[PDB]
DNA sequence: GAGAATCCCGGTGCCGAGGCCGCTCAATTGGTCGTAGACAGCTCTAGCACCGCTTAAACGCACGTACGCGCTGTCCCCCGCGTTTTAACCGCCAAGGGGATTACTCCCTAGTCTCCAGGCACGTGTCAGATATATACATCCTG
DNA sequence: CAGGATGTATATATCTGACACGTGCCTGGAGACTAGGGAGTAATCCCCTTGGCGGTTAAAACGCGGGGGACAGCGCGTACGTGCGTTTAAGCGGTGCTAGAGCTGTCTACGACCAATTGAGCGGCCTCGGCACCGGGATTCTC
């Protein structure tokens, strides 16, 4: 059957990031794994989270104070200020 | 009802729709907030951007035109952030980095 | 005839397996290694070829980082030769005894 | 390997049991040796057995050796991790109850 | 069969590779009998997991999603299998 | 202690092998229970069954014969305890081996 | 607002195995820490376990299994067969 | 009828019906079947007296009525399996094992 | 007002009592500066986890729970004071 | 006048066999303040926030030294340099 | 300077990366409904700041000594390399075991309601132990 | 080897504050019953894994000469342990304020759930360009 990833986000991506440069299958299959984890990290830190603070659900304040615990320094606040521009642009439209 | 995207709206090209699925799938909490999905899909998407870009730099540094697990592995360990987030991740076929101790060298 | 004086190919050697990134165990005999090991869990058991391709990554990934913090240890010992001394030494540092 | 049967090991008949009665006479020193506590020097009370060796304690005395003394067997030295490593042992128990009341 | 003695299946010169991978000029004799000591307990642990984790899924196959999920648990989560 | 003598039918149930309903000859423990039978009792039945003879508990998981020991102890024990037993098994091991090279 | 904890657990269990022996607060504190400690590791295993199996409820297998991963050697076997008696007990009724 | 306790009915001293609850609000899975209760608590309260049986011993050893996280601390490090399962654990007032290396030793 | 150079108070005694239930024979000179860096970096990293979890909490206070929270992240969880 | 190593195994066997916590406890709980300002102003520590810090800093002190007394005696010696605490944190991965 | 290793350049081929097409199933849109929690308000508690007294402990300094750091000498044991051998690897084949899929049904657990008793907060008597003092024994050091 | 000095475990006596036990109660656990979906069971397809066979070497095994590094012994001088007098501030105990933790009522907006739908994303196929490998010079490293 059909078994979803993350290839052609990945690809898309790429592509807007070096516009000639391409990726083999091994290496889309690392970069799967990496977000797989990275998602698996931060959706187990806000839900500890929830669950710390006796709260039902996650929101997006969780998952900035998830990114700021699991990212070091610099990635963290990259990280905290493109997702608190999404959810800008998101409420915008 | 012109449908549009959910990962278009917020600018994103990560799958916000499918992020909020595995969200309620993936048995994190009762219930998942609105823009939850959406920062974790930015989250992603920066990281997956960061980490091309540093792995196509590499491959740029040595010719080649593919992406490869050692141009993965390379950037990753190059970058000390990158690096401690992915401290215990061993990346198949990513190799070593090119260092040898001082003492080992003759002067 | 032509001679190099030791330490000269082991460098050269260093240089080629550090900067190649092909596997270093032969993949027959750790199949099978791996198939005795599993012979005391299961019986009649199979393998994907993917699942001992990753035992073989994962085991030499463990060992050459294992290799690099027994170097340490045996520079910080004022040598240059590995020895078991040095490799207890990072296990019971890392916590694997 | 070291499990293969020899050549008469491969059909020895089984050893008939005396289901007479006649009874057995035993001195005080005739299993000295072998229900001696190696720790206490005194008769087992509580049997445990170690897995590796099949050595017998005293409950008592071999949590007091463990506890105290080093992870290895009083006897053989081999090594044991803690008091799961051994087995009460019933029949132990049940012999020097009808041996000695 | 028994499938006895092939722990020497690592050479000394697979042992040697993997040292000069590690930044290692100079091996002594010993360290090949400790690191297949070494290998063999960390074989052992991780096929243990994963052979546990093939039972609870009621299957006869190691998978390499079994093999990566073993390797997560011991905290060596492994890139590129899935 | 005083000079004990005691009926060899009360220890008949401590001291036979249940395989074969005889004597411990040559005494082989699973360790996971601490059973006890005749080496080539239970080498024999282990071929055909992982689990123990008595209590049904799984001696290994693959290979039985990892988990067996010989018990020594009980072994001389037997043989103290059964008169004429050591010389009666050492009787069929010559007339056996008289006629087997 | 009550909090709830093992302590009088824990004190049955020090009774039964103890009986002349009395715990201290920290040593209480410390046992119900690491009693919620096991049991947050034991179930988020079960929980893998399910996901990876795509089985949607915990059963006492995938306990089992958890505790057979995560407990190393003789306190698996003796925790697998004390939930085994358990168990039987309990549906024996 | 009368109301009998599953822990009563397993023949544990545990909490089945707080374990069943706790992992039904602790958002494990969508559903936890019967049987699973029973068997955690009875790990737990295995390991709960394994781990008081070894503080016992030691208070005991040290001619103490009462279990402290001294002789906690004790019991877990002397035991192997203990400590592997404890391996990155800390005990409040605890202390350590006493352990000199032989070269320290005087000669 | 800000607190300065309150590293100072992590004593030479201290530091020697510490590396003596850590077994430690004889102390070098550089140690206790050495040691003295190395608790500022962890109790740094520490601090900052509890902080955050505070701040998500919505609260002005570190709590015992924060920095049980903190330590269980960096696989240094410790006992005794709830979790 | 007792020999040089003498008092230290006697001091060893004294801190081996206690359990009380080494450090001053207002001078750590000054120094977790002055750390603690530069994340956030106006902070307050509850008292049992303060001891947990202060356990957590001593185990991790202590697991550290003992670390670094083993990669002393692995180079031949007796005595903790700086070079070992460092040896130990780059092998345990800390650096 | 002789010789081995490796980089730079040009050909060739091959195989899988990326693009295209068809389908399908899950993400969108819209609406309803239930409740999680946001917010305001109140209570009370324990965290902060200050004081003073006592003495435990840190600081500074003197001094001896033992141990870290060269320095040398030796000898033995990995290294480099040549020759032999051996089984790994690649390609190909063939069989069937079981992983994966689909359908059916059944029974097991979420859910709700009612009832009641198990455990939690609270209070109190009591004894285990931290403390104090004195004493005899084990360690250690020097003459 | 013995005698002095010091540290330490042993033997009693205090008194006390934390612990074990009694009690009210109320909220969460237990009994009963329903239903609907998850999972167990049966049948089937074909993917892929196991097993084998034949070359072809790449690589492993063995032996040998030897140079360099590990180990040991030696010497020194400096940095650290030990002890003592002094000075610093930690610890204790009580006081007082109050910011903020924690609990409660309301009602409101936000998220789950359901129906229809359609377009993004996955499976399959095809082709052509990037890369592995080939070989030949040219440079670099080594001895
Ligand atoms: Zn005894
Ligand atoms: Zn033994
Ligand atoms: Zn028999
Ligand atoms: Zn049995």
């Amino acid at each position: 059957t059909r078994k979803e990833s993350y290839a052609i986000y990945v690809y898309k991506v790429l592509k807007q990031v070096h516009p000639d440069t391409g990726i083999s299958s091994k290496a889309m299959s690392i970069m799967n794994s990496f977000v797989n984890d990275v998602f698996e990290r931060i959706a187990g830190e806000a839900s500890r989270l929830a669950h710390y603070n006796k709260r039902s659900t996650i929101t997006s304040r969780e998952i900035q104070t998830a990114v700021r615990l699991l990212l070091p320094g610099e990635l963290a606040k990259h990280a905290v200020s493109e997702g608190t521009k999404a959810v800008t642009k998101y409420t915008s439209a | 009802a012109k449908a549009k995207t959910r990962s278009s709206r917020a600018g994103l090209q990560f799958p916000v729709g499918r992020v909020h699925r595995l969200l309620r799938k993936g048995n994190y909490a009762e219930r998942v907030g609105a823009g939850a999905p959406v920062y974790l899909a930015a989250v992603l998407e920066y990281l997956t951007a960061e980490i091309l870009e540093l792995a196509g730099n590499a491959a740029r540094d040595n010719k080649k035109t593919r992406i490869i697990p050692r141009h993965l592995q390379l950037a990753v360990r190059n970058d000390e952030e990158l690096n401690k987030l992915l401290g215990r991740v061993t990346i198949a076929q990513g190799g070593v980095l090119p260092n040898i101790q001082s003492v080992l060298l003759p002067k | 005839p032509h001679r190099y004086r030791p330490g000269t190919v082991a460098l050269r050697e260093i240089r080629r397996y550090q900067k190649s990134t092909e596997l270093l165990i032969r993949k027959l005999p750790f199949q099978r290694l791996v198939r005795e090991i599993a012979q005391d869990f299961k019986t009649d058991l199979r393998f994907q070829s993917s699942a001992v391709m990753a035992l073989q990554e994962a085991s030499e990934a463990y060992l050459v980082a294992l290799f690099e913090d027994t170097n340490l240890c045996a520079i910080h010992a004022k040598r240059v030769t590995i020895m078991p001394k040095d490799i207890q030494l990072a296990r019971r540092i890392r916590g694997e005894r | 390997k070291t499990w293969e049967l020899s050549l008469y090991e491969l059909q020895r008949t089984p050893q008939e049991a005396i289901t007479d009665g006649l009874e057995i006479v035993v001195s005080p020193r005739s299993l000295h040796s072998e229900l001696m506590c190696p720790i206490c020097l005194d008769m087992l009370k509580n049997t445990m057995t170690t897995k590796e060796c099949l050595h017998r304690f005293c409950a008592d005395c071999i949590i007091t050796a463990l506890r105290s003394g080093n992870k290895e067997c009083p006897t053989c030295r081999k090594k044991l991790v803690s008091k799961r490593s051994l087995r009460p042992d019933p029949n132990f128990d049940a012999l020097i109850s009808k041996i000695y009341p | 069969k028994v499938l006895r003695d092939n722990i020497q299946g690592i050479t000394k010169p697979a042992i040697r590779r993997l040292a000069r991978r590690g930044g290692v000029k100079r091996i002594s004799g010993l360290i090949y009998e400790e690191t297949r000591g070494v290998l063999k307990v960390f074989l052992e642990n991780v096929i243990r997991d994963a052979v546990t984790y093939t039972e609870h899924a009621k299957r006869k196959t190691v998978t390499a999603m079994d093999v990566v999920y073993a390797l997560k648990r011991q905290g060596r989560t492994l890139y590129g299998f899935g | 202690h005083r000079t004990t003598r005691i009926k060899i039918t009360e220890l008949n149930p401590h001291l036979m092998c249940v395989l074969c309903g005889g004597y411990f000859i040559d005494a082989t423990t699973i360790i996971e229970c601490l059973h006890s039978f005749c080496k080539t009792c239970i080498v024999r039945y282990l071929e055909t069954s992982k689990y123990c003879p008595i209590c049904d508990v799984q001696v290994h998981k693959t290979r039985p014969l990892l988990n067996i020991r010989s018990d020594k102890t009980l072994q001389d024990i037997v043989y103290k305890l059964v008169p004429g037993l050591f010389k009666n098994e050492m009787k069929r091991r010559r007339d056996f081996y008289a006629a087997h090279p």
